[PDB]
Parts: C-alpha cells; structure tokens; sequence
C-alpha cells in the first residue's frame, strides 16, 4: 500500500518505471471506503505487473485540480508520466480487473 | 487478445474500409478525424485488436491497424480529405493511373510495381502485433485494381505468411468488362482466399430501393449495409464482457468452412429499418429473428432456402430483452433449415450494441444457392466471350487466350462443387 | 411437407380412427360433418399433411387421407351415420362375416379378398401425395381383421412401397381368443412395422376408473385417452410457427429406435385430468412434467421407472408460461432417468394447443418395461394353448400346429431382446 | 402492382390463370398504407407463383359487398375464379408469407 | 440411492471432518448431537447417503457413516467431547503417540499396527450399504498420520476394494519436515487415489486474512472454508427434487478425470463473503459467477486462468433467481476458458441450500496450474534434501536412501504431466 | 383402502409387519377431502411395499392425541410400532411419493 503527498507524486509516480494505479480518495467518502478492501487484492494479483497507490486530497489538495478531478474516488492508471486510463466511482473487484486487462 | 489487419484495395474497397473505420471508432470512443480520446479516457473494449498505441497518452493516438491502396489516387485522396490524422500516411498507397476496368492491369501490369511497397506495410504492421489473428481485404472484383491486385496481394499473402487466416470480403458487380473481372478474381479467391464472403451489389441495390424507399440509390447507401455487417461481424473480436462470446476469425471460419473447396460466404442483417427512424422505430425479437432468415434479407441476389446450408453462424449485439424467447426462436430455425457434409450452427453474442441500433444481427452462411449469384456471372462472362468482345483489352495486356480459358474452368470448378453439395 | 396416410382395421382401429378424424378437423377449423371451412378461410396449420383438397373452394372439400377396413360392416356403417360428407366413401371398405375372434380369418380367410381393393385405394392416396412422409395403421389386435388383416396388410405396404415409414398404434387386449390374435399379430409388427406404439386397454381402462371416476368405462372413454395421444403425436407434423419445430414420422422414429429389433414403444400423457373440469382446472408445468414421467401416466399397464430407458421424446404443446422452469425440469429429468445400447432424449415443441388443454405433452419411449406387458399376454397364451383351448378354431383355418409355435416363438425373441437391453 | 376497377376484375382476377392475391383498401385506412410497402416485396419473391393486385374501395364500390368484406385491409387470395385463403389486418412480412405458403 | 463413507485420518482431517458432519447433520434436521430428529420426523434429503438408522424411530438414530483415525488421541478426544452421542465409538480409533510428523512412522511403524482395526471397521460400514458408490479421505500431508498412513490405507482400500472410487481430500503445508511428509503422501495419491482434490493451506489462509479481515486466522476459519466447499460438493449425492441434478461421485469424477494419470484436482467457492455479514450482505449471479472464476477464489496458491483446463464441475446449490442470466454467463465462461485432451464442461444444480448461504457454487477443476502449487513444495524438499536436513528421522524408521529418491522422482513424473498438459 | 377404530389400531397398525402410511382425516376437512384421489393412486403403485390406512378422528377421537397431531390432513409412516415419518396437510401425488421413496 503507497501512500503519497503533493510532494512526492512526482517521484512515486511520474518518474516511475512500469505502470501505476492511483486512488485520490478521503473519510468522508463512503464509496472510496467500498474499495479499500478491493485494492488490496489487486495489489497482490498483479505483483511487478502494477504498483498500487493512495493519495488522500483533504491532506494534499494541490494534486487532483491538475488532472481533471470530478470526484472521488478516482482511479487513475500511469505508466510513465502519463495517464492511461480513468476511473471514477466505486466498482466491482471484476470490473476493475476487465479495466486493468485491456490497458 | 487477437490482432486483425484490413487491407483495403481500389475504389469501392477503401471507400467501404473509410466507412468501417469511421464507425469502428464511433463504437470505440475515438476520435475518427484524430485517433485520439478525450483527456485521461482511454477506448472502450478491446480495442486493440484493430488499433495500435503511437507514443505517450498526452498527444499520442490511436491507430487503425489499415492500409490502402489504390493506382488511381482519387479515392484515398478523398480519404485524406476526410480522416484527419486518423490513419498512418505511409499505409495509404497509391499511384497515378486507374488500372481502367483491367483485371491483368492489377495482376501482372502496375499492380506488380506497387506490391513491395504494399508488402513491406504488411510486414511493418504484422511484426507491431502481439498475436495476429487474421487479415481481411476489402474490395470489389469488377474493376482492375481490386481483382487484379487484390487477387495478386492474396497469393503474396498467403506465400509469404502461409498459417495467417486471410478472409476476402468481396463486392460483386450488378446486371463493360466486369464479369470478366470478377471471373478472373474468382481464381484466386477460390484458391488462396481462406474464406471469402459475398457482398452482392445487385441485392444491396433492391434493399437500398425497396427497405429505405430510395430511388436512386448512391454507392454510400450500398456501403452502410455493407459497414453494419462488417461492424457486427467483428464485434466478437473488439469487445469483452460478462455475457460477451469472444470469438477470433481462426474460430469463425473453422466453424463456417467444413471443407478447403467451400469456402464462399454469404451474409444477411437485421433489422434492415431504414437510417430515417432507426432509433425511433424498433423490431421486437420475433420480427427480426424472422426477418434475419427471410430470404428478402440476405446481402445475395438469390434464395438461401431454396438452397441447402452447409453452415451458419447468428451473430447477436446489443441488448438482449427475452433470451428464452431467442433460444427458442433459433432452436426453431436450427430444425427448419435445409441441409446437406455435416452442419454447423454456431450463435454468438456481444453485449455492445453498434452505434445505430439497440440490438442488431448478422448472419454468415456457407449456403449452396451462391452458385446462382455466381451463375449470373459466368453467364454473362461467357456472353460476351463467345464473341470476344473486350479480349484484346486483356490479350495485349500479358494474359493468353487459353489461360483465361483455364480461368472460365476453374470458376466452373467452383460452381459444380456448390451444385454437388446440394444434391 | 409431408403427407399421412392412416388406415384404420376394424373395430377399434375405426371406432378409434373416427375420433382421430374429429378431433383433427376440430383442430384445423375443418367441418367434420362436411369437410367444409367458413366461406372464403383456409383451415389452420399445415392442413395438406393430412387432408387433400377437392375441386373449387366454393362447393368444395377437404378430405381426410384416410382408407377405413372392416369385415363386419356395423361399425363402418356407424361412421358413415355420424360423418356426414367428410370421408372419401371409397375408402370405407367392409364386407359382412365379421372374423369371429380369429387371427387367421383375417389373415389368410376373409381377409385376403378384401386386400386387392384396400391396397388399391393405397395407390390412389399415396399417388396423389405431394410427398408421402408415412403410413399410420390404426388397430386392435385382440380380434381377427385388426390383427389379421392388419397383419397382412403391413407385410403387403412393406412388400409394394418398402421405403415408406409405417408405424402401427395396436390396442392390446386387458385381462375368449385375445390372447391368440395378440401374439400372431406381434410376429408381423415385429418384423414388418418400422415401429409399433401399444395402448395397453389395462391401463387405459385403469385410468378411466382411476384418474376420472368413471365406475363402468366404455370405449369411448379408452378412445379419447388413445386420441389425445394421437393429436399430441401429429402435432409436430401438422402445424408451423415461429417457435414450432417441426418433426417428421421419420425423423421421430429414427430417434425413437436404436436398432430395428427393438422398435415397440409405449406413451404417457398430461395431463390427466377429467374432461369435466378440463379448461376450469389447470395443471402448473412442474405437476405436469412430474405426472408425465410418472409410473401412473403409462398407456401401459406396468412401470417404465423399474426399467431402461432406450430413448425418449417430449412433444409439448400449447402455452409455454415459463421454459426456463421447462427445461430446468427436462434437464433433470434426463440425469434421473435408468439408462442403457446409446440413448436419445429429444424435446418437440408445437405452439398450437389441442382443443382440449391450454397445454399438454405426450412423453414416447422405448423402454425395457414393454417385456412386463408383453409377458402377460404370453402367460395367457401359453395358459390356453398348453391345453389347446379353441386351437380347431385356428388349425381348421389353414394355420398349422408348429407355424403357431414358430410365432410363439417369435414373439419369445422380442420378448428376450428386450430383457437383454435392460441388463 | 395491379390496379383494378369493378370492370377488370371479371378478367384481371376470375379469369386468370395462376394464383392471385387482391388487397381491397382505402387511403383513409391507417392500417392499409402500413402494408403498401409489404405488397411490393411480395410481388418479388413470388415471381410466377403469385401476381398481386390493388383495388380502392372508394372509386370501386361494387366489388367488395359481393365477396362479404368486414373491412379493410382485407387480403384475398384468388386461385380460379374462387377465393382460396383470406387475410384481414394489417400484418408482419413473415406472417403474409407463413399464409402464403401453405395455400 | 449411493452410499458414501468418510474416513478421516490425523489432526487436520478429524478436526475437518468433525466440521463437516456437524454441517451436514444441519443440512439434513438430524441433531448433531445425538443424531436424533425431531418426534415423528424423518430427515430431509436423501440422509441413507451419508447416514445409516440405527433401531427403532423412537430411541433411535442417524449414525454418520464416519471412521476417525489417528495417533495422537488429542483430536479424537476432543470429537467425543464436542459430539455427544452422534459418531459410532467403535469408528473412532486411536493410539498413544502421535507420529512426530515422520511419514514413515504412520506407513510402515505405528500405522501398520492400527490398520487392522481401522480396515475392520471399514469392512462392516461397506457391508451395511445398499449399494457404495464412494469412499472420501480427509486428511492433510504434512504432518506423519494423514500421511503416511493415509498412503497406507488408500492403497489398502484399493487392494481390497478395487473398484470403488476412492478420493482423497488433501491438506498441503503452508510456507520443518512438511515438504517431505507430502511429497511422499503425493506418490499413493499418484498412484492409488481415484482423484485428489487438494487444499492449499497458503491460500486459505490469505482469503481468511484478505476477504474475511482477520488479522491471525485459526485452523477453524481454513476448516469452514473446506467445509463450505466439501458441503457443496457432496449436495448432488444428499438430495433429490424436481430441479435436482443427482451426481454420483463416480459420474463427478468421470467428467474431471481425462486420464489416470491427470486426476488432480483444485477448487473454489462462491461467495467468499464474512460469515459476519453472511445472511444480511448478498451477491448477485453476475457477480458471484465473476468470482468463482477469479483467480484470487481458488483454494490453491497460483492463477487458473494462467494455466489450462483439463476439465470442470460447477456445482450451484440454493435459490435461483434467474436462470437465463447464469446460463448466460455459464456459456461466457465456457467460451472463455484457456484449454488443453478433449475439456468436459459440467453443470450441476441442487435446490436445497447450505445452513450459510442462500446460493453458492463450487467450482471444480482440473488445471494444469496445479504445477505451480506442487512445484513449491518439491522446492521445499529439494532445500533440505539436497543436505540431507532431518533424514536420519526417516532413514532410521525404516525407508531407504535410494527409495525416497523414486518418490521425489515419482512426484517429478507427475509435475511434468501437467507441464505437458499445459503446452 | 382400510379404515381404522381406536380398537383396531394396535392390530392393523402397531402389531403390523410392513410398512404402514395412515391419514388421520375428517368431512369437515377441505384439504382431507383434497388427498382422497391421491391415496387410492399410492395404494395400487406400492402393493407389497405398503399398506395404507384411514382413521376418521370425529369418530374415533382417543388416537391422534397419543401421537402429537397438530392438525388435519396427517400422514403418518409407521414400520413396526413406529413412527419412521410425518407429512401434514394436502399435498401433490409427487411430493407424496418423493415422501415414501427416501423412507
Ligand atoms: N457497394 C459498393 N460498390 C461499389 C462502390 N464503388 C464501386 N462499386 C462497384 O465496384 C465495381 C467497380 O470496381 P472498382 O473498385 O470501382 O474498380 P477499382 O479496382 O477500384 O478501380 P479501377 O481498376 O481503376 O477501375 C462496380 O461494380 C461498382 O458498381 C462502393 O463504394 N460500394
Ligand atoms: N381402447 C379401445 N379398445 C377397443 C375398442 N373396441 C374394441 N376394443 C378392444 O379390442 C379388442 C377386440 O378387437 P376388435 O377390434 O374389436 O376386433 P376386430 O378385428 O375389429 O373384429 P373381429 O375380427 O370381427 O372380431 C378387445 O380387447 C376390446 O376390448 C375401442 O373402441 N377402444
Ligand atoms: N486447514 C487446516 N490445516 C490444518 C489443520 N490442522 C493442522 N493443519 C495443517 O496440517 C499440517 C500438519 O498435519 P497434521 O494433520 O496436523 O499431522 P497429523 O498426521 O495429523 O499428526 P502427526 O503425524 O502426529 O504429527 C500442517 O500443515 C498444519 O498447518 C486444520 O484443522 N485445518
């Protein structure tokens, strides 16, 4: 499980070899809480395939206005410094792998 | 996940390959005058079966796995026109002359000249695949340049990739020099063409007329029946999902030809609901499912009932309201169709609708009634080569008197086999 | 599509054959005192398959492909009274001794003079057959002219036309001669009848007084239990539609017998319930496929559940109000079933309900349960002829002692051939 | 397509050869125009099997009375001089051939 | 109606199986107490299967067609405490040592002095069958019981009995001596075993951490994920209804066993939902189906759909509230599953539902993935064999150097059958 | 079809060899009247297998109170002087037999 700040998303995640999974999430947000549990899995089955990570936008506001954030959660797929894929909402642990199947 | 190529050739083949790829992006969420997708969005299904990755997310783009190729450039100038930065500029060939209604033009003239640089974005294309699942060449057998050069990149095809299935998805003139044309192509669809299925202009212009009300049908409107079909036929390859039959070329045609000498296919769709009310006016299950076996449906000028089948295939997209009542419904068409060789009925389903009507079907068959499309042909081939009416047109061109004989045989050939079948 | 020709031999096989007839105009919207349709309307459904047309449709007719045979005339005479104009009168042939009880009267006697003029009017129906798709033969074969002449005349149909599928429906006598006529008769549908399908009178009657209420049951009452069957059977030949799959007499007996010596079938139906409160009170589909597979549902008068199943046909008919609970149903009964020798469980549907149930089903099979019912009769054979009861009956008639063991006999290696496939 | 009058029909329908289907209809009746488009396919498919033929009821009242027509679109079908088979409403193109084919 | 018998053999294969009678004597109303019923009641289901009637109703019983073996007499101490009256005490047999996880002592040390008895007991709960279509063992392999004298008495049974099918259920050790206790255990499961149906101990334990939160999962969350799984596939054998597809265990393992020597097999279940929530928190069909074919469900450390299907069961059980869509997305599956050997593809379905679930499903399936889990442990073995860590423990009981050699080979020739399986 | 009095009972049903269905019933029962029909079909289908008898509980009331009767119709399942199995309240000729298949 990757935590990150404003000050670290570079690094963790722009400067990242191989792709990455990003969940901008918060406490107040009850579908985000609904696939904590989820992410988890995907953090397993997709051992060197995908690193999985979390930054929580109440304590790090500076970096979801700079890629089109309309809510929460969001999943945002990288693979260099660039977004592949966007997923916004809850979901199924099936649909979510379908999703990370094709991209 | 199976990548497919499509290679387009001449006039009426690249005017439907822009039609097929425009609507292919349409389904998959691309942009058609770009490749690209809204930002942070990536395709829908799966899409690259038919398209490749060029670079980072930001300005890169989505890529028709196509090429194009013409002699006279009109036609993929219009292209240009009218796609953006959709397509890969070195993939779109072409030269200077047409190969003016010449089949031996296209075979052996300058067809021969444009084919190392057409074989080399064969090879390009092939070797950025992860695992190519086949290669489908669009275009139509009356003119020069699809007959002639389509028949000579299908030889080449199958010489150099030999294990790669290639599917001909052939446009058939309606009652010049086309019958000859057509006959001359015949040869090589019937022996180096895996399969190749029949769009017969002659039905296409009847449905356009007589289902749409139009009275003077133009080559667009012949061109979206034949795209809608095409769509639906390769949905089983571009998508995914719970309830979604994935089905490759390799399965379709394994199931679709029993044996190497019938491999000609004819298709049919439904609903044929003219463009004007698609979405406002819809066929329940019942009338479609009937009108999909109708013989008035079928892209063929001829009856699929008075004939026998030898295999078929229902191809279903889009919402499914009642599927006891379609299983019922097919299990019924499934002990009412006339048959020879033993049968196969295979059934697909993809949950994706296209992108004009809720739910639609394609149907595919290996029926015997071809032979009288193709009968049609030889008839007049045959009328205008009992007097030799354009024969120095292809004598001074390469080809001999007794090779195109030879030709005229072969064809005939082809047409015994499906009568045999019948009987 | 094809056409039936049914030939029903004396009284039974008349008194059952008149029932027929009615129930089946009733079905088609064909007068069946007059042959007649509301001026200007077809009959419903494939009519042709059992019925010719004659003459304009004015003043015309449709006429049942039917050819009546009796010795006796009193029960000819009684269709003739209650028919109106619906018969061909030159196919209700009789003449005047009855056969007294005697197989061999039938056979060789009385029976022999009647056959030059009977299989005369088979030319005549089967000649004006567009396509003749089989031969019904409706008959007791407890008495002399169904047993006998029916005897002779399926050996005479096999001889003259021999592709034509023939299938006898026999009436088996319920525990005088009977005994006798059933066995000779048993050796011809044996060896002669593509399939023979028994109603056991035990346990129609037992039916009767069980299932209806009826204390003393006459005739009538047995016919309309055999003539339900019957509808149910013809159903898949004569109706269309959009989910009615359609089933020949050859189709069907192709997967009702796996080998040509084990071709005896027995029959079930639901449901059961009094024609007194036939349209009021409905059975659901789940008490329905659960009766018709029930060892108290049999047309025969033992348990086909304690045997094998060789093979296996569902014909529904009517309303279909949940086939996901249908198949589920059929599905299970199909892994519950004893089992043999390679089975078949086919499933007919045809959407037209008979007149009497919203919805009903006839269940065919070819089980190892027939050697029960079978056995009974030898019992009482042997019984009679260990003491040669009214053997002068048989021998002054042109049968000799040791041909009558030969049948016996005959009739031992069905029975055998039957037990082998159970074990 | 076959137009008649009352005068033609003694030739056009009574004494013609072959099997002939006759649509009596009017163009204030909804439902005959929902079938006009369904006839034309008919007069294709059924070339020699069949000829198909129109008559207005408006400027041809004599014709239907004599036949007993409830109403219209009423789909006669005449053989001789006799009517065979009769259909009445508008109907499916699978339904009109279903009647076509048994008769 | 078959009868199976249950022998469990060592810690984890009592403590299992004490789990499992208590479920099934819920499942079928028997008092898993004192295997009685309620005054008047009979049990539900077909209860002869597993169970057998002990006397009169009044005073009497259901009696598990159990035998317990072990050791160590700590576990079956523990039955008599938690069980009351419900087992047979003479089926429950014990000694005074445990085996100090040493192989060797259960084969051919202690165990060899208990197989009398146990082998005795195994020849009266036999003889008291109608008809036995089964024995299951239920034991782990890393420890020295289980084990060793599982292997002993597998191939005692086979010896003996011949023709019953026996299978083995199978605990692997999670990543001591366990890598060398099983992979001896594997070459009688090899060899002598009808089938193996094995549950790995490392994925257990991660779905009892991940889908279930618990922070140190105990042997009793890994037993009710077994027992759930061992519930599901012994209700074809437990019940009968009019939906209720009967499987005996010899049908079962027919269809998942192509050869003799590919008869290994894996597992998962649906839902893996808390038995905190079970009742009150739900999953539809989509997304249950979705699951049981999810690599994270199977109850093995490695990827299904990685590797091939030989051959798969899906045996559903409960309420079904749609049909049409589980078919659906059954067929999906079928169509989607990567593939060797010809595949059978069976479906099962049982009304009744477990004591946890209103539906659930196990999946059986013989993967060649199975490589991946017994690679792990040979791994294992090979670190400590390689120098030679705890043998004297097994040199000095009575195996030889060279012999447990063959058996690391022996485990080899299986592990490379399913490689090959695979390419 | 064998009636039964309180007096007859330790004979006909206690004292039997074989087993033994008895349907305690009334008139005034609607779904006893129901399962007549039905009793009359198993009575013939399990000869020798079973023996099935009827004890009016109006007229003979010292019975059903000795065996825990909650209500009407009650089939009760007897081997030798024992209750094996009960069904309470009407049911179908197939759930009745599926009944006496498993017992
Ligand atoms: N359905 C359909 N048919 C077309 C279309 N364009 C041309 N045709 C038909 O195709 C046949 C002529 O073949 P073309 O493809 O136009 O000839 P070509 O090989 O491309 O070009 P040349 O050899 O230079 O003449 C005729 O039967 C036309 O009616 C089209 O867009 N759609
Ligand atoms: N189910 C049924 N059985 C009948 C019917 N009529 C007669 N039977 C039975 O048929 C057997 C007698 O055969 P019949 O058909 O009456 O004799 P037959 O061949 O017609 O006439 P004869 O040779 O002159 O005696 C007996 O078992 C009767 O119980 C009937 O209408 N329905
Ligand atoms: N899933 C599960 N695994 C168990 C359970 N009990 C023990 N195990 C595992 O089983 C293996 C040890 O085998 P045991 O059955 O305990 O040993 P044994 O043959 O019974 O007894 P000894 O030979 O005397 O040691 C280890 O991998 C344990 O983690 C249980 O209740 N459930």
């Amino acid at each position: 499980i990757i935590h990150l700040t404003d000050d670290s998303f570079d690094t963790d995640v722009l400067k990242a070899d191989g792709a990455i999974l990003v969940d901008f999430w918060a406490e107040w947000c009850g579908p985000c809480k609904m696939i904590a549990p989820i992410l988890d899995e995907i953090a397993d089955e997709y051992q060197g395939k995908l690193t999985v990570a979390k930054l929580n936008i109440d304590q790090n506001p500076g970096t979801a206005p700079k890629y089109g954030i309309r809510g929460i959660p969001t999943l945002l797929l990288f693979k260099n410094g660039e977004v592949a894929a966007t997923k916004v909402g809850a979901l199924s642990k099936g649909q979510l792998k379908e999703f990370l199947d094709a991209n | 996940v199976n990548n497919t190529i499509v290679v387009s050739i001449g006039q009426a083949g690249n005017q439907i390959a822009a039609s097929f790829w425009k609507t292919v992006c349409l389904e998959h969420g691309i942009d058609p005058l770009t490749g690209q997708t809204a930002p942070g969005v990536a395709p829908r299904g799966n899409w690259s079966s038919f398209f490749s990755k060029l670079g980072e997310s930001s300005s890169g783009s989505y890529v028709p796995r196509a090429i194009m190729v013409d002699l006279e450039p009109s036609v993929i100038d219009n292209v240009k026109a009218t796609s953006g930065s959709l397509f890969n500029p070195a993939n779109l060939i072409s030269r200077t002359e047409g190969a003016g209604g010449n089949f031996a033009v296209g075979y052996l003239g300058a067809g021969r000249e444009v084919l190392p640089e057409v074989m080399s974005r064969l090879d390009y294309e092939i070797d950025k695949c992860d695992n190519v699942g086949g290669i489908i060449v669009l275009h139509a057998i009356g003119g020069g340049t699809g007959s002639g050069f389509g028949a000579l990149l299908i030889e080449s095809l199958k010489e150099k990739y030999g294990e790669i299935p290639v599917l001909s998805c052939a446009v058939l003139p309606s009652p010049v020099t086309e019958p000859y044309n057509t006959v001359f192509a015949l040869n090589t669809l019937r022996r180096s063409a895996d399969a190749c299925l029949i769009f017969d202009n002659e039905a296409l212009f009847d449905l356009a007329h007589r289902k749409w009300n139009i009275e003077s049908p133009t080559v667009d409107d012949l061109n979206l029946l034949i795209t809608e079909a095409l769509a639906g036929i390769t949905a089983s390859m571009r998508f995914s999902g719970f309830l979604t039959v994935e089905i490759s070329l390799r399965e379709l045609l394994t199931n679709l030809v029993p044996q190497p000498s019938l491999h000609f296919l004819m298709c049919a769709f439904a609903p044929l609901t003219p463009p004007d009310r698609s979405k406002f006016e819809e066929l329940g299950i019942e009338e479609m499912i009937k009108s999909l076996f109708d013989n008035g449906s079928v892209f063929a000028a001829c009856s699929p009932m008075e004939g026998r089948f030898l295999s078929t295939a229902v191809l279903y997209r889009g919402i499914m309201e009642d599927k006891p009542l379609a299983d019922a419904a097919l299990a019924a068409m499934r002990e009412k169709l006339p048959l020879t060789i033993p049968t196969a009925f295979k059934i697909g389903y993809v949950e994706q609708p296209g992108i004009s009507h809720r739910k639609s079907m394609v149907l595919l068959a290996n029926n015997t009634e071809i032979a009288r499309v193709l009968d049609r042909i030889c008839h007049n081939f045959d009328k205008l080569w009992q007097r030799k009416a354009f024969a120095n047109w292809y004598l001074n061109e390469g080809m001999s008197e007794e090779q195109i004989n030879v030709l005229r045989a072969s064809a005939q050939e082809l047409v015994q086999s499906y009568q045999v079948a019948e009987e």
